RNA sequence: UAAGGUGAUAUGAACCGUUAUAACCGGCGAUUUCCGAAUGGGGAAACCCAGUGUGUUUCGACACACUAUCAUUAACUGAAUCCAUAGGUUAAUGAGGCGAACCGGGGGAACUGAAACAUCUAAGUACCCCGAGGAAAAGAAAUCAACCGAGAUUCCCCCAG
RNA sequence: AGGGUGACAGCCCCGUACACAAAAAUGCACAUGCUGUGAGCUCGAUGAGUAGGGCGGGACACGUGGUAUCCUGUCUGAAUA
RNA sequence: UUUUGUAUAAUGGGUCAGCGACUUAUAUUCUGUAGCAAGGUUAACCGAAUAGGGGAGCCGAAGGGAAACCGAGUCUUAACUGGGCGUUAAGUUGCAGGGUAUAGACCCGAAACCCGGUGAUCUAGCCAUGGGCAGGUUGAAGGUUGGGUAACACUAACUGGAGGACCGAACCGACUAAUGUUGAAAAAUUAGCGGAUGACUUGUGGCUGGGGGUGAAAGGCCAAUCAAACCGGGAGAUAGCU
RNA sequence: GUUUAUUAAAAACACAGCACUGUGCAAACACGAAAGUGGACGUAUACGGUGUGACGCCUGCCCGGUGCCGGAAGGUUAAU
RNA sequence: UUGAGCCUUGAUGGAAGUGUGGACGCCAGUCUGCAUGGCUUUAAUGUUUGAUGUUCUAACGUUGACCCGUAAUCCGGGUUGCGGACAGUGUCUGGUGGGUAGUUUGACUGGGGCGGUC
RNA sequence: AGCUUGACUGCGAGCGUGACGGCGCGAGCAGGUGCGAAAGCAGGUCAUAGUGAUCCGGUGGUUCUGAAUGGAAGGGCCAUC
């Protein structure tokens, strides 16, 4: 299932066009990495897999704070 | 992805000062392995304080006793003295205790060497006023009175 | 409620009733084999095989109940690693399947029309997928207007082919 | 109104208009009790990987057009009455 | 019926009875008709419900110009002796009809395209596991012993028992002919024919699913069908043809 | 040996042999949006593709064209 | 290491004598420093900014070994080894691309085609 | 051969010829010009082939338009590719 763990992002559908204008279905999806973080909070490593922005999320709001989530919205973690 | 830092660190560090450093580096290193911290506003106040609560505050309550000589601004009672000699001149030295003799009463008492000027300390008249170790940076003034016995 | 009754083909038989427990109709209960989500394991549906508790002046054995999975919680346990996590057992709750249309969402054709055909169309239609209610969805302005003002969402008629 | 009864029935039958009825289980209303639950004033706060942008698609009657508006796969990234 | 033309030896119909094709909705215009008339008329909704309310609105009474604008005129051009389009004819709303547009648009009919399902009980290939091959020949390697060589070579008997080996039933196939061809039979019967220890043959169960499989390769096979299965759905596809 | 089950058994397919060419193993290749799997519990005396088609005697010339392999200058050249 | 900027200490804009490397040196100078003796043309650092190269580890790979969950050829955590910011994947992008897909490939014509014509 | 730019701009009674789209001929009117002393002739070439609708877009001109208003983008109009 790529799905970005903690932004929630899976995958698209669009066209392509061709220069003649040409729609063929297609997917746009997302750039996923599972990552190893280290939480300290927890002395230990939770592996999300996680999407840039994922990443940039956890960067800015804090994993403990991502991990806030998840736990609080079902998820294993 | 900027972050300030804990301990020293290579080509940035300063125990806390406001870096701006390559995302990697930091969330794959610096942090989770203490070294730094997101510059989370939250804080750079939080480690900005720190940088008022010491920086001025404590180098601040530094002083507290002015040159730790206040109220000893008009010399000391002359108890005895710290000797002398040569007939007229001066022979006798300062044992590993003796510049307290005279000032032996005065603040509180205590007995070390704490020598300043490495010299063969001047045999002359006797009332000198230098320094000695008072403090990190502060001095004294006081006199010193012979015995005539 | 009553003087008639024991559903039908479908008589007959043996009976039940006539002033209140015949029958009939309605409310509430009881019973409700097996298979089926099927749930103890299995399985070629309606069949095979268990374990654990019980229980018999004949306490062998054979009858009765519980034992699926998943989720939240709680108790007790408890590795690499000593703490701790993972893991493990037990318990209480819930879910599970089914089924008209209407609804919200995820994906999403083609014939065909263009008097060929690729942009375009058919269409976000068919169809698959998930989820829900009596409705759903939407909703109380970072909306319109136009220098006057209006004041959420939904629906109808116009505006206007 | 309608149906039936040995041919077409207001007055044979069942009905119809009308007027009535529930021990029980329920529906909805209201009046109350229980568990909850929060009410009113004053002083505050006022939704950031967000808005915006590059790229690629998609939605808007609008087929990138001179194309505003909206969603976002990718890369970025404000101000703060 | 189709045709330049059909007794035509072109099509269709065994006969009868029942059914069987220009409809419906919405627009829009015209004719007929009715009302009202420089006016006509309401929609939604309200309702005291086929009334009455509701005139939002639509059409008409004014055009010209791309337009701003002007206005019974206006545009063209600097301007037109002028020219174009207008000013001189009543409309509108029902109702019935004629046409048109949108819809399956008069009825039936393709070959096909797309979506979701169901099928390896026929068959192709493979996997596991089981079974079958009367009878009769040929007689490889190797082996023993003689002869043989200096020793090997070589050589003769015997021994042995190979082989997509030979002949031939079962079994597997299917080369020819006749029959059959509203059959015994939707692929056979009969007389002959190839393989028959193998790249053999067969039972049971398994697996591979449709632009997919499988294919010692014929476009062969995939449930009497396959240059893309079957069933349901899109679907009344489309049919300038009949 | 195989084949058009149902008008073709052949001179077609296949075949042992031969060549070319790919592949260092998490192989190439193939099924599969992936996980997983075949190749293969194999490892260049192996595994794949293509062709030829026992064996004998042999297999000449041509690299312009198409295709393929190689090329660390220049020319031209996408997002950015 | 290296292309270019800024900050700087030496070049263009406590005396005389006994003594030294580099040089556009107007063609024949004098210097630019080396010892002593009662805002614009030049060299090194600190640096700021990009390029090239070593190596590093700490993302990431591990279809090597081991430990535990677990009597388990999955997976998961853990350790160790190898590798290592490469590989790989997401978006964008140029090339390739009948492997797959949708189509197109006119009419007149003394039948059609060829030829011819439009 | 001399002088020239009438190979003009705005229009056009009235005809031809076409299903149509369109093509063609035209005296005369206004403005302005060339040649001629003048009457006068000239809106190309003796005539009849020498060509390509619409759409999209370019270029110049032009306040006609221009979504709150002033602007502008875009649009129209004239010319033209
Ligand atoms: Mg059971
Ligand atoms: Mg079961
Ligand atoms: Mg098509
Ligand atoms: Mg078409
Ligand atoms: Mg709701
Ligand atoms: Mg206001
Ligand atoms: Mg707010
Ligand atoms: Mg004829
Ligand atoms: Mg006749
Ligand atoms: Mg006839
Ligand atoms: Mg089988
Ligand atoms: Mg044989
Ligand atoms: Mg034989
Ligand atoms: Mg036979
Ligand atoms: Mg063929
Ligand atoms: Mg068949
Ligand atoms: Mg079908
Ligand atoms: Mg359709
Ligand atoms: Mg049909
Ligand atoms: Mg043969
Ligand atoms: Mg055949
Ligand atoms: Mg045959
Ligand atoms: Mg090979
Ligand atoms: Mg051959
Ligand atoms: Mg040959
Ligand atoms: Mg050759
Ligand atoms: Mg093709
Ligand atoms: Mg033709």
């Amino acid at each position: 299932s790529r799905v970005c763990q903690v932004t929630g992002k899976r995958p698209v559908t669009g066209n392509n066009r061709s220069h003649a204008l040409n729609a063929t279905k297609r997917r746009f999806l997302p750039n996923l990495h599972s990552h190893r973080f280290w939480v300290e909070s927890e002395k230990r490593f939770v592996t999300l897999r996680v999407s840039a922005k994922g990443m940039r999320v956890i960067d800015k709001k804090g994993i403990d704070t991502v991990l806030a989530e998840l736990r609080a919205r079902g998820e294993k973690y | 992805m900027q972050v300030i830092l804990l301990d020293k660190v290579a080509n940035l560090g300063s125990l806390g000062d406001q870096v701006n450093v390559k995302a990697g580096y930091a969330r794959n290193f610096l942090v989770p392995q203490g070294k730094a911290v997101p510059a989370t506003k939250k804080n750079i106040e939080f480690f900005e304080a720190r940088r008022a609560e010491l920086e001025a505050k404590l180098a601040e309550v530094l002083a507290a006793a002015n040159a730790r000589a206040e109220k000893i601004n008009a010399l000391e009672t002359v108890t005895i003295a710290s000797k002398a000699g040569d007939e007229g001149k001066l022979f006798g030295s300062i044992g590993t205790r003796d510049i307290a003799d005279a000032v032996t009463a005065a603040g509180v008492e205590v007995a070390k060497s704490e020598v300043r000027l490495p010299n063969g300390v001047l045999r002359t008249t006797g009332e000198h006023e230098v320094s000695f170790q008072v403090h990190s940076e502060v001095f004294a003034k006081v006199i010193v009175n012979v015995v005539a016995e």
